[PDB]
């Protein structure tokens, strides 16, 4: 994870301005519509057979908000990533069973996210560094995989 | 294989790129220029500079076919042709590097039409995305 | 796309590979999980263990299902369209996995047979698999 | 390198018995066989319309000899592969406009030149460990692209 300081800070900039429970809710209900196998391991959560039963379904929105929840804490910490991810990491593989390629899904998903509710201020360098941290993420989650 | 609706999906979000296709397909570049610097090793010949008048001028080409694809979506292996036989035996792209343009054009899109970004529409152009890629891909071996 | 003379290498390869395809079916799978042991994901209900039988029968089926291939090789998506069903809608494997097993595959028959794994077999066979993860994927949304 | 000691081990035995020159220009060769569009970086070699031009080709041959070699010499410096491939990876870049992805292409087509000629004693184990080399060395490969 080799983050500039110029980086990290457009990093820390622009997360202050989200609302990581909306933006939690809209993330993990795209990465469900636009990339539908994903929803091999959400059985439990009932109707997403279409857009809307996905968007708008709660257990989706509230999982949205735990999974962006622990992710802000990983940019509070992006200099041990590894560490902070550990647990999260073997709970995955361990108990889930979450082929982690997923992970790198969810994050450009999440860009994509960033993008729509910011516009213009999203610029191709910020764009960058939030692509660095995604992957950085993804891979902590993945380390512990065995 | 693109359905009914993701082809209306695609017929719409296009239409209201409309005439700054040419400006999205450049800011698309500049985008996976800087956030996939393994990507400029194709393009050594170019002047990378912000604003650049090389980058301008490809990203039109590449807004050019899109609108094109677009315009054939029912026969975009026949629409495409060319363009697969030029990536297949000149260029010689790998394949993930499609991928990789084809985030960044969502991004782009996502940017610039925040009303018709929804989550409908976006899994119908990643889609979509997806099938160009394959088309400008299927010659390779 | 196969060409003429892939098929005809395709054939004569899988043809040597005979009645060992379950073992080195097994062997693939085997090869698979403990080089990219992400692959196990789709496994939690299997005792992945060395010689273990559910990895045994499995690796018969995978075996058998590329015979018929193989057998029809021509009409590939028809003769294997219930097991795109089955990839696409319920077991829904990522993509990238079919890469990992083809590489394992193509290990597997270079050290088993080496007389018949010359470049243009090498070529043939991985272009083979790959159209066989295509097919396999083809349906996914 | 995050190399276990029976890896280390295993990786070092197998490759005192390689003959680097035929593994090379076999490797090489079957690169661009399997994956024609690598040829790009070699039209000055000559023909190479056919696996028996590509195979026989001499620069072919020579260049594989190299790039085995550097291989080579990467081997005894596994706990420091990123320093040792550095400036290579800042040639391949700057110089040859490589894209990095070739490198893992390269790295599978090895591993296969490696189980065909070491038959059974290629085994799961041995691979495994050869995966974990091969990839550590296209990291190393890409880690000064800019
Ligand atoms: C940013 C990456 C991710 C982070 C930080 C993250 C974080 C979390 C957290 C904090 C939990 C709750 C753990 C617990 O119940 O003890 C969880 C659970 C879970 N995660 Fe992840 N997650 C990520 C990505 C994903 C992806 C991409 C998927 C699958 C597509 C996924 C699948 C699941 C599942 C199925 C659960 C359990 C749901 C249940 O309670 O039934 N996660 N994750
Ligand atoms: C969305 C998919 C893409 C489309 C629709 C597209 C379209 C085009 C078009 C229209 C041209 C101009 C050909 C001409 O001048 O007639 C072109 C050329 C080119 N494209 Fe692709 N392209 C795509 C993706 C890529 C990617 C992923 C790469 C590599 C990163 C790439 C690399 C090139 C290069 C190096 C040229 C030659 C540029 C020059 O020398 O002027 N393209 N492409
Ligand atoms: C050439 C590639 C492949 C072929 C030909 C193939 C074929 C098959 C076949 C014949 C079955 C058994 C269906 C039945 O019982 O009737 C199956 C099941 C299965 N396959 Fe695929 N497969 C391939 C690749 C993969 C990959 C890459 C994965 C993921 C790592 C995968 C995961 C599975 C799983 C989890 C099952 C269900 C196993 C069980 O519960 O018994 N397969 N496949
Ligand atoms: C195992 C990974 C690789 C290693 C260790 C390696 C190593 C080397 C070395 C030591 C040289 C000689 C540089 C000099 O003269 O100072 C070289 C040259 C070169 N390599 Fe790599 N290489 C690798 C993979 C690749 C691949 C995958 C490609 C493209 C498919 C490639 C393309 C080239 C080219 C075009 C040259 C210059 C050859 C010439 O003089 O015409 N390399 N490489």
């Amino acid at each position: 994870m080799h983050l500039t300081p110029e980086e990290k800070s457009a990093v820390t900039a622009l997360w202050g301005k989200v609302n990581v429970d909306e933006v939690g809710g809209e993330a993990l209900g795209r990465l469900l519509v636009v990339y539908p196998g994903t929803q091999r391991f959400f059985e439990s959560f009932g109707d997403l057979s279409t857009p809307d039963a996905v968007m708008g379904n709660p257990k989706v929105k509230a999982h949205g908000k735990k999974v962006l929840g622990a992710f802000s804490d990983g940019l509070a910490h992006l200099d041990n990533l590894k560490g902070t991810f550990a647990t999260l990491s073997e709970l995955h593989c361990d108990k889930l069973h979450v082929d982690p390629e997923n992970f790198r899904l969810l994050g450009n998903v999440l860009v994509c996210v960033l993008a729509h509710h910011f516009g213009k201020e999203f610029t191709p360098p910020v764009q960058a560094a939030y692509q660095k941290v995604v992957a950085g993420v993804a891979n902590a989650l993945a380390h512990k995989y065995h | 294989v693109l359905s009914p609706a993701d082809k209306t999906n695609v017929k719409a979000a296009w239409g209201k790129v409309g005439a700054h296709a040419g400006e999205y397909g450049a800011e698309a570049l500049e985008r996976m220029f800087l956030s996939f610097p393994t990507t400029k090793t194709y393009f050594p010949h170019f002047d990378l500079s912000h604003g650049s008048a090389q980058v301008k001028g490809h990203g039109k080409k590449v807004a050019d076919a899109l609108t094109n694809a677009v315009a054939h979506v029912d026969d975009m292996p026949n629409a495409l042709s060319a363009l697969s036989d030029l990536h297949a035996h000149k260029l010689r792209v790998d394949p993930v590097n499609f991928k990789l343009l084809s985030h960044c054009l969502l991004v782009t899109l996502a940017a610039h039409l925040p009303a018709e970004f929804t989550p409908a529409v976006h899994a119908s152009l990643d889609k979509f995305l997806a099938s160009v890629s394959t088309v400008l891909t299927s010659k390779y071996r």
